[PDB]
């Protein structure tokens, strides 16, 4: 893993 | 119709509710209106950050890779995007 998106 | 920044805020609202499908709908509209030269505070790179993750959640693998590449092209010191790109290139071997 693994992609991480915007926190908020 | 809504303004670019209103649509962006709609897309961020959906993302924060965990609604990735509606994130894609709103953020695709934002990109469309930005390509129409409409004035806006939001940048393309910010839109691509939400969109690339949302399309990955929906199962759209090579599109998420394409959008992550585009994001990094416009924001090269974005470390999280660089990490996402490495994940997708290893996963898709591309």
């Amino acid at each position: 893993p693994g992609p991480e998106g915007p926190p908020g | 119709m809504l303004s670019v920044d209103d649509c962006f805020g709609m897309g961020r609202s959906a993302y924060n509710e965990g609604d990735y499908y509606h994130t894609v709908l709103w953020m695709e509209q934002v990109l469309k209106q930005l390509d129409a030269g409409e004035e806006a505070t939001t940048t393309k790179s910010q839109v691509l950050d939400y969109l690339s993750y949302a399309v990955f959640q929906l199962g759209d693998l090579h599109r998420a890779l394409e959008l992550t590449r585009r994001l990094l092209s416009l924001d090269p010191s974005h470390e999280r995007a660089g990490g996402n790109l490495r994940y997708f290139e290893q996963l898709l071997e591309e």
